[PDB]
């Protein structure tokens, strides 16, 4: 999938990657801020 | 199909076998799709057939 | 019932190059790991090394790669130690151990009843027993025994109910001395690592 | 306006990331041309 933004101030900060993302099958996480980034792929329980 | 590098099989029955039976090596027996290269599913539920 | 025991105590000159062996039964003794596990006295275990007694395939530990060699035999389902150049600080408390079937192949399960070894250059001395208001008690004392393992009785055993006996201490000589006491008779002593049992009676 | 564009594979369980910004006028989005991206981020993950 192509990504693409130009929101100012870069509003987004992260994507979310998985199959059924219900805690049922591990999931790629994906969170960017201004100090550093973490990248970690699990089960989560993702929310609405 | 395209994979390049070693793989390396050696006998462990010495070290990962137990006269009493060691249950603690699992296999998936049952899936709805077969498995792309270099995937990996952890999900235990049941299958229905 | 699955038995694990061991040789009995020892004690050599340094140079002599001792032996102790194993003798488990109740199990098949071709698919377990037996191993051994050192103890100086005053520190933790030492674990030394294990072997397979299926095959000739055997492990040990980094600090005893040489100092120690550990061979079986599955014939006669015998485990054996062996050392060469003993030193002064090679005397420690040895426990054999298992795999056993609670966990994986490098857990030990089991142990057995445990061997001490003592290397030293007294040339294992000879003791000595004496007996010692008390209206009641009796009891006796041993003196001039350099050898740690020294045992003592009363009645060669009749006599268990109200007997007890005080550790050992060690004089300024250089040796140690312990004393035995009972309720109220001979106690009788016996030297093990030089077979001297003497019979003393109050 | 700055724009930020990112493109997301898994391919043979490999996970790779691309990533390259093209500051544009204030005229519109996604304007014409070419700019490529490189490639920054590429982790296995073995994950469908």
């Amino acid at each position: 999938v192509y990504f693409a933004s130009t929101e100012k101030s870069n509003i987004i900060r992260g994507w979310i990657f998985g199959t059924t993302l219900d805690s049922k099958t591990q999931s790629l996480l994906i969170v960017n801020n201004a100090t550093n980034v973490v990248i970690k792929v699990c089960e989560f329980q993702f929310c609405n | 199909d395209d994979f390049t590098g070693c793989v390396i099989a050696w006998n462990s029955n010495k070290l990962d076998s137990k006269p009493s039976g060691n249950y603690n090596y699992l296999y998936r027996l049952f899936r709805k799709s077969k498995l792309k290269p270099f995937e990996r599913d952890i999900s235990t539920e049941i299958y229905q057939a | 019932q699955m038995q694990l025991v061991q040789s009995g105590a020892e004690v050599k000159k340094p140079g002599e190059s001792l032996k102790i062996s194993c003798k488990g039964s109740g199990y098949t003794f071709s698919y377990y790991w037996i191993g051994w596990v050192r103890q100086m006295p005053g520190k933790g275990l030492e674990w030394m090394g294990i072997i397979y007694p299926g095959d000739s395939d055997t492990r040990y530990s980094p600090s005893f790669q040489g100092q120690v060699t550990i061979s079986a035999d599955k014939s006669i389902s015998t485990a054996y130690l062996h050392w060469s150049s003993l030193k002064a600080s090679d005397t420690a408390m040895y426990y054999c151990a298992r795999q056993g079937d609670l966990g994986d192949w490098i857990l030990l399960g089991y142990w057995g009843q445990g061997t001490l070894v003592t290397v030293s250059s007294a040339s294992t001395k000879g003791p000595s027993v004496f007996p010692l208001k008390s209206t009641a008690a009796l009891g006796c004392l041993v003196k001039d025994y350099f050898p740690e393992p020294v045992t003592v009785s009363w009645n060669s055993g009749a006599l268990t109910s109200g007997v007890h006996t005080f550790p050992a201490v060690l004089q300024s000589s250089g040796l140690y001395s312990l004393s035995s006491v009972v309720t109220v008779y001979i106690c009788n002593v016996n030297h093990k690592p030089s077979n001297t049992k003497v019979d003393k009676k109050v | 306006k700055n724009l930020r564009e990112f493109v997301f594979k898994n391919i043979d369980g490999y996970f790779k990331i691309y990533s390259k910004h093209t500051p544009i006028n204030l005229e519109r989005d996604l304007p014409q041309g070419f700019s490529a991206l490189e490639p920054l981020v590429d982790l296995p993950i073995g994950i469908n």
